[PDB]
RNA sequence: UUGGGCUCUGUGGGUGCUUGGCCGCUGGCCAGACCUACUUCAAAGCCACCGGGGGUACCUACCGGUUG
């Protein structure tokens, strides 16, 4: 795998994949919303939000492709073995595995339905079920349906249970047969036909709040709500187009909502995989429709990249609420108000992310120091043309920043009741972004309503403005945001050429903005105010300074004295930012076509992406190409600056992740994933990377192992007289304990400097004094060659030749002198050792003594 | 009024000394009845020189 | 928080038991040794003393 | 609903206020334009702050002058005192305030008594 | 210019249990948002990366003392690492966490919630697994129940860690598992009369402890009482007990500062002394036995105890009250801060401990200043009192005051400290003394408000008065010519600030805006308009919202750093606001604190709060208290300078100081929570100088040692500026081969190879190789050094800084050993 | 752009880092179940916020008692 990152959290997604929710009931007060992000689940809450509770962890090997939240343990199924990846059913609790479940060795198929009822638990595969009891978590039997004509077998109503039928099952064919199995005998009890042969695949099916009643839900379209101990249809209704079938059908258990003023039960739901609306049902008299919610979620819309449609409905049971969850990233949840009595709900809770791919990302700037700051916003522009505010330190706060009351003008247009579609009712996909918020002012910026993206200053000036400037696709319009207000900010700039945007940069100030088209004009706008200021050129020579085709990068040194801009069609540029005017060019015309650029200030380097796959990186006052790093086999996708201004980290169009080291100048890291990864960021601590890759619909964050781990590699792949080291609060206690223990009041290792006088190497005793605590140092300093005081003089005289601790010497020396002057003045036999002693200390001490009189003397002067 | 006073000071437009002081229990010494005026940015202020025809916007 | 030398001692006419004098210069100088003149000078002094203070 | 500005300028004791709104350009000082107040050896001192902070500055705003008081050198000093003040506060509250500090830049850096002004006391030595 | 947190610094301690390290040479103190561990046994600080939201409740610690976690109050839980300081986990508890105990095998935490009982795995961290990362829910839960009554005090594991024990709050204390026992089953020791505050077990795990706080303390056998055994106190109740199994001792602090200290097979004092005249808070206590940490929450208060050598390791305070004014030492070693507690104390920079506390003001210390020599310290107070410490000696020469009684609320000393300027409130005219004669030399006219900032050039010839008349003014006192020299401002004077050489001048003026004088020939240069650059907004008694309160708007205090080039400025807000001179621009801006038992910092400040009262947190719940000093609010009726009263619930968020270190590299707030000290962080962050394509390590290291070119290697490596590189090249070329070096050596690289061989000479053991560099450098480069002067100025001072730590910290021993010897071989 | 604008009101999310709803919680329940047991040993003391001056008959507190 890789070696500096490593998978975290993929991050923007809550309900890709058509594989449905799951509702449970907690007690009386909450209920529980199991989504799948392909290889993870998630549980949302109900009341306090649809916040996260969970995500499920370890990431399962291949994608999931069924779920069931039974009692308090959530069950998955994943893996299609037809198509190489194993197979397996994995069961969680709390967030982590807590069990497996043994799939039988004849098994070749992806599996569809689990489904948990009596003892039992019960998966669908494709055309077998397999049983398990639930008391053991041990393999039962395996459940054949018969065949006739090799489609009759496949089984694509799923599975269902009754509430009081005892041990039994009922399965939807390809036929149109529904068959009643007693799944702890293995037989096939009853089976039951269709009404209407015309009509003969049963798409979906569901109990009733009614006994023995069920909702079996053909392919050529009708409803048929059936008996099944009498066998006898209770009601027939044409609810499918033939193009169009039903595919989630729910009742409610409210037990009010029907009868055109709603005192009585009776209220069905369905959808459909074709459309985005959900439709409603009376069912007493002859089940009349009473309202359909149009564009719920997205349509599957033909030629548009969004990925609308839905995947399940379900009554929140007992209660006037329904969950609904689409295809478009996006679970919904809707409640039938009573005091009116409308047929058709407005939301309670909402969470949706992309509906489309992510074309860039940017993490926002640093909170100016700490307090949540640095890291928690992610900022995505994707494909369905809307910017989101991802957050890390938690999912329930994330929003998208509105372009306005779009819904309000898309259900007051035409437009979501099936010109244009809604996607293309915002603005343009986002190429790129651009944030600097020190005039970020909050929530309340500007704090009325304002006309957005135009085309004051005292409250202005006070209180805030803009603070992401964003380039789209194909317009010649960067639009401006607020952030904190989670807003389309009220201006939009053109070019000065009218070609469209190319790179759009903001002062690090916060206060200009700065367009670059397509076309090679640079223009600033002034955020405050809204303002053309300053064009590059103005009106080397000083009117002539202008790029050919377009400016693929532009950034500002951030004491605002130079903007250096940056085209494709040749060369880097150096402007000056309060004339206009050009003072000098980096020329690289007949070779490159730079189709990025990052930056880092603090450390003034620009990092250049040279379409020959190659990363120039240039001091902006040297002038000079510090670098350049080749390690690219398809162009760079993208490219960015760790923030301690060591690495460069870029997603090539090959599906290779590259870091280069700069102090090194060599690859430290390369590695390949599944996807070409369209989209780089870092943080601003260095703990976070993200990157959007060309496929899922949302980001995945790898955290960083040279912060939490050594990671040791560096691999180019491809695929005199010295003190000790003691410290002044070791030894200069030994020197002063006399007046420290003072002031801190209320109101054979004897042997070792003898064997190293035997030997002529004190080093053990040396190695002991400078490892002993104080007070037992001066606790253990305190006839005939066994004396220890002429073993410690010859010792310090063999560490005064030997220059290894001089401040220990002469500490030890003053200590020695103090304490031991008695045996010393009297005694002879160590006289001699004080004689050498004094000679090599004069030696060494008058000539360190002429060292620092000279340097302390003269700098001192020097300062003078 | 005092009532008006206070309301003012638990606005925050008046300043004792140099510090703008919310506490309507705030015990104002003798010499401290001299360094009592109103804030920096006080619309009760722009209103004083408003009302006196001298205002400055600068 | 030790002491200075000019407190702990400091040489004066408590601190000398003589028949010498300290002086203002520290130094204990002897009227046996002091001639006509320098009693002189310091009866002159001293009363210079008792005119200013 | 109009982006009007009131600004004072002093002298000994001439005092000048000037009104300065959304405009075309013209300076009125009592009635009669700029360039013809202030008998015509002082007028280069009227003119100061508009070509030093450049015309373009000021041809969107008009700006109105009463003087009174003083003699006719503290009537040109109210009176330029009143002009520079007028577009620095009208930059100040109405257009982006980069461009205040801009102004107040380049009327520091030639003269401060463009905006402030110091009246003199009198000096008892000590 | 980059700027990061170094050092929390001059608070020892607040709220929150403090614990040991296992080795018991380093103590782990919360402060307020972080924890300072000091390393005890080599006296040396260090505060976390990390700062929570709200104070710190409590820290837990793995028995391989490598993994630290803390708890901020609603259960707010962090979990770093130690050894490589970094910050690890994220994580949440729901209640407040009011109990916390690590296992002693390093596998299960149990914490106390507000009554649930929650037993964890602790996190396998990725210095743990052998290719592994961060996971992403990584705490997960063994058990949890919910079968006690009230809340639970206390925690204490077992010796081999599969049983547990928790001291109530309602009687009781319960005895727990962590997995089933055959003959156990989980029991509740009985009745108490206030509830306990400890139950400890022992070595041999039959006899339980339990502590309560009405000052009893039990022993249970097996499952009855064998003794139950009180002792007095009169007024006081058992408020902290910590039991150490091993050496069978009981410590127990209290109400009224004592703690009690017991040898317990059977109930026998050892000692007691009294500490505070405060309660007890917190009671740790060593691996060893040996050493015994309390904690007294409401003044600072932090200190360890031998209880064997009846001695204090260590007895260390903060400031109970706001700072206001912290000056360095010209060393730049010690930075000295006063405050309105009363006492001016002396902090070292390194070792996180004040080395002196000076009490001999009464009633709040406004200003703190040196003079150039660093010998003495000049102070200023509101007890009329202008002190003149001596700082070699610890006291003072010369305490001067007023005729008319006075209360000194700014101070300013000439360079050559023979001449003092202060001045006050009450009067409006300034202050002069001479310290040389201890008169008063003049009083000084000239302003019609109070004078509220004094400053002295650094050269010593002007002094600057800046005034509530809306004016400054230039005192030209030395010459014949006592003048003055006004400066008609446009509000009131705030600040007023010194280019460190003496042309040029700063105020902080009540608008918020900054401006630049020259003094030689007065004219403004320069100006800032910072209202915006500082808004901290919004504190609570504020109906008004963030960005319309005038009084977070505004600079109480400004600075040069030592080069000249950039502007400390901070209020009575959240963002310290870093400017430059030539240019004007803001460079940097810090938010001070993450707090959020702090009041100014939220701007935009949540509506969850807001219950149809008010704020939730105004309202005045100090009758929910158990205890009588708390409940009983003898507090002033509106107060705002220093009250004894003091209630002192969501204290705000100013800057009381900021200064420039006298060394490069560092920065100081005196804030409300401590006193934080950043430094331009260099060892994470790659920057050149002017670097080339070939330049690697690989090219430095291979012209160091296939073809030596000492000179080309060394250029080199300042031209990566990479320390180990720099130090690499640097204990590779010979001390023959120095003078060649500096004596062929490029003349503009030259203060950063002063820089670097002074951090080496203070820091490496390298004497006289150091000392040759410094001996070369200054001797071919004499010349240079004498004509600048001042762009080398913070250079040749951090040089000296060098070399006199060595001639004063090794020849003093030189000297008496070599006079020594000769005495005693002279007989 | 096949209507627009002000104002007011409501609901949901957000305004601090993401570990479940409830209980008699190492277990159980979210459709509840069982309901009334078991018992050898009352308690250790101290402390505990009324504004200033003043009165003291009665009550109360405390101190020293007095018989019966």
């Amino acid at each position: 795998g890789s070696a500096i990152f490593a998978p975290y959290r993929t991050i923007g997604l809550i309900s890709p994949t058509g594989v449905p929710f799951t509702s449970i009931p907690l007690g009386k007060t909450t209920f529980q919303i199991t989504t799948s992000v392909g290889r993870a689940l998630q549980t949302y809450d109900l009341k306090r939000g649809l916040n996260l509770v969970f995500v499920t962890r370890p990431q399962t090997p291949s994608d999931i492709t069924a779920t069931h939240a039974w009692k308090e343990r959530v069950y998955a199924a994943f893996g299609d073995p037809r198509n190489g990846e194993p197979q397996g059913l994995w069961v969680f609790q709390r967030g982590k595995k807590v069990a497996e479940l043994p799939l039988p060795s004849d098994l070749d198929q992806p599996i569809k339905q689990i489904l948990i009822f009596g003892g039992w638990i019960v998966a669908c595969a494709l055309t077998r079920i397999e049983v398990w009891k639930a008391a053991t978590l041990e393999h039962y039997t395996t459940i054949f349906p018969a065949a006739s004509k090799k489609g009759d077998n496949e089984l694509t109503g799923g599975a269902i249970n009754m509430p009081t039928f005892l041990n039994k099952i009922f399965v939807g064919r390809k036929d149109g047969w529904v068959e009643i199995w007693n799944v702890s005998t293995g037989k096939l009890i009853y089976t039951l036909l269709p009404p209407s042969p015309d009509c003969g695949a049963v798409t979906c099916l569901q109990p009733t709040p009614a006994l023995s009643l069920l909702a079996i839900a053909y392919s050529g379209g009708p409803l048929v709500i059936q008996n099944v101990l009498t066998d006898k249809t209770v009601l027939l209704l044409e609810a499918g187009t033939d193009d169009a079938p039903v595919t989630s059908i729910s009742f409610r258990t409210d037990g009010l909502g029907a009868g055109q003023d709603g005192r009585k039960d009776g209220v069905m739901a369905t959808a459909t995989s074709v459309s985005g609306d959900v439709t409603f049902w009376d069912l007493n008299k002859g089940g009349r429709i009473m309202g359909v919610l149009r564009s719920a979620h997205n349509p599957p819309s033909r030629h548009n990249i969004v990925r609308g449609g839905i995947s399940k409905i379900e009554f929140l049971a007992g209660q006037p609420v329904i969950v609904t969850s689409g295809l478009d990233n996006s679970l919904k949840t809707w409640i039938f108000d009573e005091s009116p009595f409308s047929p058709v709900p407005r939301i309670l809770h909402q969470r949706s992310g992309h509906a489309a791919p992510v074309r860039c990302l940017h993490f926002l700037p640093s909170d100016f120091d700490g307090a949540e700051g640095g890291n928690k916003w992610l900022l995505s522009g994707g494909k369905d043309r809307s910017l989101w505010g991802w957050s890390l330190r938690r999912d329930g706060q994330s929003a998208e920043l509105s372009q306005g009351a779009i819904r309000k003008k898309a259900r007051k247009m035409g437009l979501l009741a099936g010109t244009t579609t809604l996607e293309d009712l915002k603005a343009p996909e986002i190429t790129c972004i651009a944030s600097s918020l020190n005039r970020d002012g909050g929530m309340g910026a500007i704090p009325g309503k304002q006309m957005i993206w135009d085309k004051n200053a005292e409250l202005s000036g006070n209180t805030g403005w803009e603070s992401v400037v964003t380039a789209h696709k194909d317009d010649p319009y960067a639009r401006t945001w607020f952030w904190g207000r989670r807003r389309a900010g009220r201006w939009a700039f053109k070019t000065g050429d009218g070609e469209p945007v190319s790179t759009v940069a903001i002062s690090s100030c916060g206060t200009f903005a700065l367009v670059g088209s397509t076309g090679g004009s640079i223009d600033m706008f002034n955020l405050q105010s809204g303002r053309h200021r300053q064009r590059f050129p103005s009106r080397f020579a000083p009117g002539t300074g202008r790029h050919t085709n377009a400016v693929t990068g532009i950034v500002v040194d951030p004491l605002n004295r130079h903007v250096v801009s940056c085209s494709l069609d040749g060369k880097v540029k150096f402007w000056d930012f309060i004339t206009g005017n050009l003072v000098d060019e980096i020329d690289w015309a007949p070779m490159t076509k730079i189709i990025g650029c990052r930056y880092h200030p603090g450390n003034d380097l620009i990092a250049f992406a040279c379409d020959d796959r190659s990363i120039r990186v240039v001091d902006i006052e040297t002038k000079n190409t510090i670098r350049e790093f080749w390690g690219c086999r398809g162009d760079i996708n993208d490219f960015c600056f760790s923030p301690d201004g060591r690495w460069i980290v870029a997603a090539s169009q090959d599906s290779i992740i590259r870091v280069w080291d700069l102090p090194t100048a060599h690859l430290i890291d390369a590695f390949r994933l599944e996807q070409p990864c369209t989209a780089l960021a870092f943080s601003h601590t260095g703990e976070y990377l993200a990157g959007a890759m060309e496929g899922s619909l949302g980001v995945q964050i790898w955290t960083n192992r040279t912060l939490f781990r050594h990671v040791p590699t560096r691999q180019i792949s491809e695929s005199m007289m010295t003190l000790s080291l003691v410290p002044r609060s070791r030894w200069q206690t030994l020197l002063h304990i006399d007046i420290i223990k003072a002031r801190n009041k209320p109101k054979t290792f004897t042997s070792k400097l003898l064997v190293g006088g035997a030997k002529g190497d004190y080093t053990d005793f040396i190695e002991h004094l400078k490892a002993l605590p104080p007070a037992a140092a001066d606790l253990e300093l305190r006839d005939e060659a066994t004396n220890e005081l002429l073993h410690f003089i010859r010792a310090l005289t063999s560490r005064l030749v030997a220059r290894r601790d001089y401040e220990l010497t002469q500490a030890w020396m003053t200590v020695f002198l103090r304490l031991h002057f008695d045996l010393i003045m009297e005694n002879e036999e160590l006289l001699q050792a004080l004689g050498e002693w004094r000679e090599h200390q004069a030696r060494e001490r008058d000539r360190l003594s002429e060292l620092v009189g000279y340097c302390g003397g003269v700098v001192s002067f020097l300062r003078s | 009024t005092v009532q008006a006073a206070t309301k003012l000071i638990e606005q925050g437009h008046v300043r004792v000394g140099v510090e703008e002081v919310r506490d309507p229990a705030f015990l104002v010494t003798r010499n401290m009845e001299d360094f009592v005026t109103w804030t920096v940015g006080s619309k009760i202020k722009q209103n004083i020189m408003k009302y006196r025809d001298k205002l400055d916007d600068f | 928080s030790m002491i200075a030398p000019q407190e702990v001692y400091a040489p004066s006419k408590d601190t000398a038991e003589k028949g010498e004098v300290v002086t203002k210069a520290g130094i204990p100088i002897a009227k046996q040794e002091m001639s006509r003149e320098e009693k002189l000078r310091r009866r002159r002094r001293e009363k210079e003393r008792i005119r200013k203070a | 609903s109009v982006q009007a500005v009131q600004v004072f300028g002093k002298k000994k004791n001439a005092t000048a206020v000037a009104r300065c709104v959304q405009g075309k350009g013209l300076i009125k000082v009592n009635g009669k334009p700029l360039k013809l107040f202030a008998p015509e050896i002082l007028r280069a001192k009227l003119y100061e702050p508009i070509l030093i902070l450049g015309t373009d500055k000021f041809a969107d705003v008009d700006i109105r002058i009463r003087v009174a008081g003083g003699g006719h050198t503290s009537q040109v000093y109210a009176v330029r005192q009143a002009i520079a003040k007028s577009i620095v506060a009208y930059y100040a509250k109405y257009v982006d305030e980069h461009s205040k500090n801009l102004l107040k830049q380049e009327l520091i850096q030639f003269d401060r008594s463009l905006l402030v002004a110091d009246p003199r006391r009198c000096e008892p030595k000590k | 210019t980059n700027f990061k947190f170094s050092n929390l610094l001059g608070t020892v301690y607040c709220r929150g249990n403090l614990l040991f390290s296992p080795d018991g040479t380093h103590l782990f103190s919360p402060v307020g948002n972080r924890v300072t561990v000091f390393n005890l046994v080599e006296n040396k600080s260090y505060t976390f990366p990390f700062a929570h939201r709200k104070n710190i409740s409590r820290i837990g610690l793995t028995p391989q003392g490598n993994l630290l976690l803390s708890i901020d109050e609603d259960g707010q839980a962090i979990l770093t690492n130690v050894p490589r300081r970094v910050v690890l986990y994220h994580f949440s508890f729901k209640s407040p966490v009011t109990a916390l105990a690590f296992s002693p095998s390093g596998r299960h935490f149990v914490v106390g919630l507000k009554r649930k009982i929650e037993v964890w795995h602790v996190p396998s961290t990725p210095d743990t697994n052998e290719d592994g990362d961060l996971e992403f829910a990584p705490f997960v839960r063994h058990h949890t129940h919910m079968q006690h009554f009230d809340d639970v005090r206390h925690l204490e594991w077992s010796s081999d860690s599969r049983f547990f024990l928790s001291a109530s709050k309602d009687l009781t204390a319960r005895i727990w598992s962590l997995d089933t026992e055959e003959g156990f089953v989980p029991t509740v020791l009985s009745g108490h009369r206030q509830g306990v505050v400890g139950a400890y077990f022992s070595k041999d795990q039959e006899t339980i402890y339990t502590v309560s706080k009405d000052g009893a303390v039990f022993e249970w056998k097996y499952w009855r009482i064998v003794n139950k055994h009180f002792f007095m106190q009169n007024a006081a109740t058992l408020r902290c007990a910590a039991y150490h199994a091993e050496s069978n001792l009981l410590v127990a602090g209290f109400s009224n500062g004592i703690f009690g200290l017991y040898e317990m097979p059977d109930f026998n004092l050892i000692h007691t002394l009294s500490i505070s005249q405060n309660e007890i808070d917190f009671v740790t206590i060593n691996k060893s036995g040996e050493w015994l940490a309390f904690g007294a929450s409401k003044l600072g208060q932090l200190l360890v105890w031998e209880w064997q050598s009846e001695s204090y390791i260590l007895k260390q305070q903060g400031h109970f009250d706001a700072m206001n004014s912290l000056v360095y030492s010209p060393d730049g070693q010690r930075i000295v801060t006063a405050a309105d507690d009363g006492k001016i104390k002396v902090w070292d920079v390194e070792s996180g401990f004040c080395i002196v506390t000076f009490t001999e003001h009464t009633s709040g210390v406004t200003a703190c200043e040196f003079a150039k020599k660093g010998s003495v310290l000049f102070t200023a107070s509101l007890d009329g009192s202008v002190r003149a410490w001596d700082l070699i000696r610890y006291r003072n020469f010369r305490t001067f005051t007023a005729p008319e009684r006075l209360s000194f609320t700014c101070m300013a000393v000439d360079p050559s400290g023979e001449v003092i300027a202060a001045g006050s409130i009450d009067s409006f005219d300034i202050h002069i003394w001479s310290v040389q004669t201890g008169q008063l030399l003049d009083r000084l006219s000239g302003h019609e408000g109070p004078v509220s900032s004094l400053a002295f050039a650094p050269d010593g010839s002007v002094l600057v008065s800046g005034s509530w008349d809306r004016t400054a003014r230039i005192w030209s006192i030395f010459s014949r010519t006592q003048t003055s020299e006004p400066l008609q401002l446009q509000s009131d004077v705030l600040d007023v600030a010194f280019r460190p050489d003496s042309k040029q001048i700063a105020i902080s003026t009540l608008d918020g805006q900054l401006t630049f004088w020259s003094v030689s020939e007065a004219q403004q240069v320069s100006g800032v308009d910072g209202r915006r650059d500082v808004s901290g907004g919004r504190r609570i008694t504020d109906r008004r919202t963030a960005a319309n309160v005038a009084g977070t708007k505004n600079f109480n205090t400004i600075r040069y750093s030592m080069d000249g080039t950039c502007l400390l400025a901070g209020g009575n807000s959240k963002y310290i606001c870093l400017y430059s001179t030539t240019t004007m621009v803001l460079l940097k801006k810090f938010t001070v604190s993450v707090n959020l038992s702090l009041s100014g910092t939220q701007e935009f400040l949540n509506s969850k709060l807001m219950t149809e009262a008010g704020p939730v947190g105004l309202l005045d719940d100090q009758g929910e208290a158990s205890d009588l000093e708390d409940r009983i609010d003898r507090s002033l009726p509106g107060s705002k300078r220093g009250d004894p009263g003091a209630r002192k619930k969501f204290p705000e968020v100013r800057v009381s100081g900021v200064a420039f270190s006298p060394t490069g590299n560092s920065f100081c707030a005196a804030s409300t929570e401590g006193l934080l000290v950043y430094s331009l962080d260099n060892t994470v962050q790659f920057d050149p100088f002017d670097l080339n394509m070939e330049i690697t390590p690989a090219s430095t290291l291979a012209v160091l040692e296939k073809e030596k070119d000492y000179l080309k290697a060394l250029v080199m490596a300042f031209r990566l500026n990479e320390a180990g590189l720099i130090t690499r090249v640097y204990q590779a070329i010979p001390y023959t081969d120095i003078g060649l070096v500096v004596e062929q050596f490029p003349t503009v690289y030259v203060p950063r190879l002063l820089r670097f061989v002074a951090a080496q000479t203070e820091q490496s053991p390298h004497m006289e190789f150091c000392l040759l560099w410094i001996r070369a450098l200054i001797d071919k480069h004499g010349p240079w050094l004498a004509a600048n002067r001042g762009k080398v100025d913070v250079e040749l001072r951090v040089v000296a800084r060098a070399v006199a730590k060595m001639r004063d910290e090794i020849r003093r021993l030189a000297d008496e050993n070599v006079y020594m010897v000769d005495y005693l071989l002279n007989q």
